[PDB]
């Protein structure tokens, strides 16, 4: 449950962090 | 548990294709 | 209250309403008018018997000046009843939050009187939780302040109220802000969290401890705060594994386990020392590999103890004896040290803390004396940790006595005549190998 929570940014924040906005 | 959307949350793709949108203004300048 | 379904929510709505008075009375002795006791009536009528609405906003006004009967602890005992009593507290929070103006009032009208309405205020003011958006993070941080949430939770004694507490807290952890004020508040509460998690080691009780490990796990989700916390409640992190592997609820171990992982996870600053540390010292590791023997039907707690137990591993790939001598220096507090064990480890150890110089031995020294003021005393950890300095600093005299100059200088020669001067056993038993 609160797994996914935690997931939810852990993925949609840090996925652009590392692999979008490196690439500027 | 809804964790499937743990993996729909991947995309979220707008929130790098307004980025590349933006950077665009190189090209602009 | 979402979750007024719990045994605690029932126990605390009971008490709430168990002084309940009539509005009638109140008019009758001038504390409100006709239009507020008719209020404060129907307020009553809607939550435990159209009802409320308009209503238990003048009778929360009466309870801010009345202090006694239904007044004392109204909002509570409203709070407390599940939203199926004309949305009470559930409709009443979004109504608060469209009028912030008296928003801080109601804020006001829990937490006070007894426990009762003390322990229901953290599901009083905040009754509708993160969502719904009634709150916000300034209102978190302001009741994170209030001493009776820390008089709930942590009540050795009050087990009920404890879980209560530990249940509300946890559940709050909805919203990011709401979690950075919980975090903030174990900052301090710590020891009730960590005691409760002790206790655990070996029925209020199993869900005071769920509400704990939820809690931990809900803190330590943030790296941040699990690397900050490594370095007050190192202890702590395998004093938790401890609790998991005592604990048989399936629910109880998986939330243990995963805030184990979350403390080792790569997010958490310095998580390859922390987890090497971690499974040197609490013997994470050895857990791990029974947890892995031992056998479960909770699909997530056994993934969260398999990635736990791949954490140990790899965290014992790369592990020493160095790591354990280095923390029980640190902690200087003990009776015996892993390097008493034989022959073996002490044969470089003599020269690891001292630096080959007794330079960064300096650090013993001080622990040393923090043992020696300690030993004057007779507490238990004072005797073990005046033998237990006494022991290490003729375990690393007896080899290269150069060192033992800048330890005499330092008053080792003293040190070895007040550890054996008097009302002393374990202290004079190692200033005899001292002075040997």
């Amino acid at each position: 449950q609160l797994k996914a929570d935690q997931e939810y940014e852990i993925e949609k924040t840090n996925i652009v962090r590392n692999e979008t906005n490196n690439i500027d | 548990q809804d964790k499937l959307k743990q993996a729909k949350t991947d995309a979220a793709k707008e929130i790098d294709s307004y980025k590349i949108q933006k950077d665009k203004e190189l090209k602009e300048f | 209250k979402i979750l007024m379904d719990s045994t605690h929510f029932n126990e605390i709505r009971s008490i709430i309403r168990s002084r309940s008075v009539a509005w009638d009375a109140l008019a009758r002795s001038e504390e409100l008018s006709e239009i507020d006791a008719s209020t404060a009536k129907a307020l009553e009528s809607i939550l435990v018997k159209k009802v409320n609405g308009k209503t238990l906003i003048p009778l929360i006004h009466l309870l801010s000046t009345s202090d006694n009967e239904d007044c004392k602890k109204s909002v509570q005992n409203l709070i407390a009843e599940l939203l199926s009593s004309d949305k009470y507290g559930d409709d009443t929070v979004k109504f608060f939050q469209e009028d912030p103006k008296q928003l801080e009032q109601l804020f006001d009208v829990s937490l006070k009187g007894d426990f009762q309405t003390v322990l229901i205020s953290g599901f009083n003011v905040v009754s509708l939780l993160v969502q719904n958006g009634l709150h916000n993070v300034k209102l978190v941080e302001k009741l994170l302040k209030n001493n009776n949430l820390i008089n709930i939770l942590q009540n050795i004694e009050q087990m009920d109220t404890c879980y209560v507490c530990i249940r509300l807290l946890q559940e709050l952890a909805v919203i990011p802000e709401y979690r950075d004020v919980i975090w903030l508040h174990e900052k301090k509460f710590m020891p009730t969290l960590f005691k409760i998690l002790q206790r655990a080691t070996d029925h209020l009780g199993i869900q005071l401890q769920y509400h704990s490990l939820l809690l931990i796990w809900l803190l330590t989700f943030n790296p941040v705060f699990a690397n900050e916390l490594v370095q007050k409640y190192l202890s702590d992190f395998l004093d938790l594994l401890k609790l998991v592997k005592i604990t048989i609820k399936e629910k109880v171990s998986r939330l243990c386990i995963s805030i184990i992982l979350q403390c080792c996870s790569t997010r958490v600053k310095q998580h390859k020392k922390v987890i090497k540390q971690l499974l040197l010292l609490g013997n994470a590791l050895p857990t791990v590999q029974s947890l892995s023997e031992r056998k479960y039907s909770d699909e997530e707690l056994r993934q969260d103890i398999s990635n736990l137990k791949e954490i140990l591993e790899n965290e014992y790939q790369e592990l020493t004896s160095f790591d354990e001598y280095v923390a029980e220096l640190d902690s200087k507090l003990l009776c015996w040290s892993p390097p008493h064990v034989d022959n073996g480890f002490w044969s470089d150890n003599i020269d690891e803390f001292k630096k080959d110089n007794y330079k960064i031995f300096r650090q013993l020294i001080e622990l040393l004396q923090a043992k020696v003021r300690n030993g004057d005393v007779n507490a238990k950890q004072e005797k073990i940790i005046i033998q237990v300095a006494l022991n290490d600093i003729t375990h690393v005299v007896e080899l290269l006595p150069e060192s033992i100059d800048v330890l005499d200088k330092t008053g080792g020669k003293a040190d070895i005549m007040e550890l054996l001067n008097h009302s002393d056993s374990r202290v004079k038993y190692e200033a005899l190998k001292a002075t040997q």
